[PDB]
């Protein structure tokens, strides 16, 4: 869902 | 082969060499984030042994993967047995992957499929899912090239389903396996016998449950069977174990027993008697 794409974006606030 | 553990492969390739003798991923597979990747990359990389995956298969932003073809050329079976979400896989802002390719790919056991947003994937409007997942209602496939794309097949077994055609294909070069109604889930030779009822998607030989590609219940000493037997445990839904693997495995979550399964941890409402790793209920309110 949005929750799906949510948790990507969110995921995109890591450190590499 | 072996059989590895659930992986998380992001920024280099260099971990995911870790999978090149296994059997069966026993967890998930993520691979995401490679952005240092091209095609050169990929073009000698392959991991032929793999067969089956317990719980998901997730790809995201992975450079230069332009199909999954040499990648995972006979992965049977994805049984889903833990979700990501309500997906058992994952294809998501795969900037560069033009085809699935996933040829071998004959069953997934619970969960539904989520290939969104990539820019240059095809092949997905002649992929008939009915013959891969009972219920297609849950998959959601959009945003892809393939929304136009000029998919070309190899002699498919192509159909009809609802009216619209399929015509069943993975690649230019490879056509989706389809079997006899009466073999259902269970697989056949190329001259369309069926597999042991014990297997799963494929076989080497008919009506053999030492020679499935894959399972539909247990694995157990290169046999396909319903439940384990004793003296063994169900292990991660898939396969049969001994108490001294299960104990070895608590001795390295710390395992213990409990209705003829090695499982991570006791439930609610149980206690787990040291000397035997078995989960005991709680007369009145647990320790
Ligand atoms: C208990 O299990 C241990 C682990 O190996 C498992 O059993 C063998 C026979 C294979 O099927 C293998 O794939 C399994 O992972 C063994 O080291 C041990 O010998 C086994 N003992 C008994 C009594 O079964
Ligand atoms: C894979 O198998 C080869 C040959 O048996 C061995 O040299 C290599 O170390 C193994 N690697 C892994 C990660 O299992
Ligand atoms: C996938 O396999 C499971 C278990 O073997 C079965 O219930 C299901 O029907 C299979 N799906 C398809 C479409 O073959
Ligand atoms: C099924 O298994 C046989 C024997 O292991 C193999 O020849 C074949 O390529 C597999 N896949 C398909 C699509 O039948």
């Amino acid at each position: 869902e949005s929750s799906f794409r949510k948790t990507f974006e969110d995921y995109l606030h890591n450190v590499v | 082969g072996e059989v590895c553990p659930g992986m998380d492969i992001r920024n280099n390739l260099t971990r995911l060499h870790e999978l090149e003798n296994c059997s069966v991923i026993e967890g998930h597979l993520q691979i995401l984030l490679m952005f240092k990747t091209r095609p050169e990359d990929f073009r000698d990389l392959s991991f032929p042994k793999l067969i089956m995956i317990t719980d998901y298969l997730l790809l995201f932003r992975v450079y230069g993967l332009e199909s999954l073809k040499d990648l995972f050329p006979n992965l049977t079976v994805i049984r889903g047995s833990r979700l990501f979400f309500n997906y058992a896989l994952v294809i998501f802002e795969m900037v560069h992957l033009k085809e699935l390719g996933l040829y071998n790919l004959m069953n997934i056991t619970r969960g539904s499929v989520r290939i969104e947003k990539n820019n240059e994937l095809c092949y997905l409007a002649t992929i008939d899912w009915s013959r891969i997942l009972d219920s297609v209602e849950d998959n959601h496939i959009v945003l892809n090239k393939d929304d136009e794309c000029g998919d070309i097949c190899p002699n498919c077994p192509a159909t009809v389903i609802n009216g619209q055609f399929v015509e069943r294909c993975w690649t230019h070069s490879h056509c989706q396996k389809v079997c006899p109604t009466i073999c259902k889930s269970h697989g056949c030779t190329a001259e369309g016998l069926c597999c042991h009822s014990e297997c799963l998607g494929n076989c080497s030989q008919p009506d053999d449950p030492t020679k499935c590609v894959a399972c539909r219940n247990f694995y157990l000493d290169g046999r396909c069977v319903e439940t384990c037997p004793p003296p063994y445990y169900h292990f991660q839904d898939w396969r049969c174990v001994n108490f001294s693997f299960c104990q070895d495995l608590h001795h390295k979550h710390q395992y213990v027993i409990h209705n003829n399964k090695c499982i991570p941890e006791c439930p609610s409402g149980y206690t787990m008697n040291s000397s035997n790793l078995l989960c005991t209920p709680c007369l009145g309110p647990c320790p």
